[PDB]
């Protein structure tokens, strides 16, 4: 099938140049106009430019001439979208897609490169557990979680028990504090009967730090019965 | 330049129902001497790329469930849902491809309107380990409520808090049309130590009265 796989996120300073990138498989990619789409943090689609590889037939959105380079590497199945000075302004979500034409749909796209420009330190997050209640519940149900404070940027993974629990899990879209780190929680209900029986641990990783936290998650026992 | 303009922002039917979204160009997109309106509709999921619905305004592409349709010409076009699914919560976006530079619209929000479901409330106290840190956030759970409505005060000592927590909320349950809200209350270790009583009340209309989850400071 047709598969464009993008280049992972990128954390970088202002006036730091960056290159990141889209390969194409599973059609002739010297065949098909290949390019890029914006879409800032909360906002729309924006269009970019396009590329033919074949020839290298670029064409821009008048937005966005002379602020990047698209460019690609038909040896390698690889379209480019690069700066050669970041500004704080660019940092967004950035989409390669293949396009039906110049004037065309864009039928397959990539599953975006996240891209993150800010002079602030890069920091780890510090994990802590959401214990579950010792107060008797009511339908069997318990809640759980772990807390994942004070890091940056965005974004953080969270999983549980290795990817084995999934059912019950909402992890909340971080929240930025006021001393610009973020900070999210990550929760799951299980059945009360379980807190005895099964381990619960959340698996933490924020990869612009390469920091992975895993913090089991258990009762506090803090009676005779 | 072409705008896209699309109506409504938001919209809300039950499953099973009909959405409409309506998309509209500041110029045609008809090319008239070939027959063909110039205009595609996506849907993007939170977290995910856009994915192709229609082009030509009304062909629907390979792979999209018969619910989903487009119509219209000119500059009226219409993407119709016939039968709104649980897994069609997202937002929808039209595009035109007749002028460069290619131009979309701002995109229709898409949320299933389903029963009234009162949140199921958990408290949780500050850990040791972060106590240690010098912090306390003591963090008030809303598990799966319907509607997004939703009201969280925290109380300290009975006393009314206001500046001192933020909130978050999930995208709608793909699955069964829900939401979940956290809300955490930042504190110092000292103020925290400063207090014994710590209370979320929750207020939502799935509930009669506002619900009160609390602790006492230490107690397990």
């Amino acid at each position: 099938e047709v598969q464009l796989v993008q280049s992972g996120a990128e954390v970088k300073k202002p006036g730091e140049s960056l290159k990141i990138s889209c390969k194409g498989s599973g059609y002739s990619f010297t065949s098909y106009w290949i390019g890029w789409v914006r879409q800032m943090p909360g906002k729309g689609l924006e269009w970019m430019g396009i590329i033919y590889p074949g020839d290298s037939d670029t064409r821009y959105s008048p937005s966005f001439q002379g602020q990047v380079t698209i460019s690609a590497d038909k040896s390698i199945s690889t379209a480019y979208l690069q700066w050669s000075s970041l500004k704080a302004s660019d940092t967004a979500m950035y989409y390669c897609a293949r396009y039906d034409g110049i004037y065309g749909e864009l039928d397959f796209w990539g599953q975006g490169t996240l891209v993150t420009v800010s002079s602030a330190s890069t920091k780890g997050p510090s994990v802590f557990p959401l214990a579950p209640s010792s107060k008797s519940t009511s339908g069997g149900t318990a809640a759980l979680g772990c807390l994942v404070k004070d890091y940056f940027p965005e974004p953080v993974t969270v999983s549980w028990n290795s990817g084995a629990l999934t059912s019950g899990v909402h992890t909340f879209p971080a929240v930025l504090q006021s001393s610009g780190l973020y900070s999210l929680s990550s929760v799951v209900t299980v059945p009360s009967s379980s807190l005895g029986t099964q381990t619960y641990i959340c698996n933490v990783n924020h990869k612009p730090s390469n920091t992975k936290v895993d913090k089991k998650v258990e009762p506090k026992s803090c009676h005779h019965h | 330049d072409i705008v896209m303009t699309q109506s409504p922002d938001s919209l809300a039917v039950s499953l099973g129902e009909r959405a409409t979204i309506n998309c509209k160009s500041s110029q045609s997109v008809l090319y008239s001497s070939n027959n063909k309106n110039y205009l595609a509709w996506y849907q993007q999921k939170p977290g995910q790329p856009p994915k192709l619905l229609i082009y030509w305004a009304s062909t629907r592409e390979s792979g999209v469930p018969d619910r989903f349709s487009g119509s219209g010409s000119g500059t009226d076009f219409t993407l119709t849902i016939s039968s709104l699914q649980a897994e069609d919560v997202a937002v929808y976006y039209c595009q035109q491809y007749y002028s460069t530079p290619l131009t979309f619209g701002q995109g229709t929000k898409v949320e299933i309107k389903r029963t009234v479901a009162a949140p199921s409330v958990f408290i949780f106290p500050p850990s040791d380990e972060q106590l240690k840190s010098g912090t306390a956030s003591v963090v008030c759970l809303l598990n799966n409520f319907y509607p997004r409505e939703a009201k969280v005060q925290w109380k300290v000592d009975n006393a009314l808090q206001s500046g001192n927590s933020q909130e978050s909320v999930t995208e709608q349950d793909s699955k069964d049309s829900t939401y979940s809200l956290s809300s955490t209350l930042t504190l110092s270790k000292a103020d925290y130590e400063k207090h014994k009583v710590y209370a979320c009340e929750v207020t939502h209309q799935g509930l009669s009265s506002p619900v009160t989850k609390s602790f006492n400071r230490g107690e397990c």
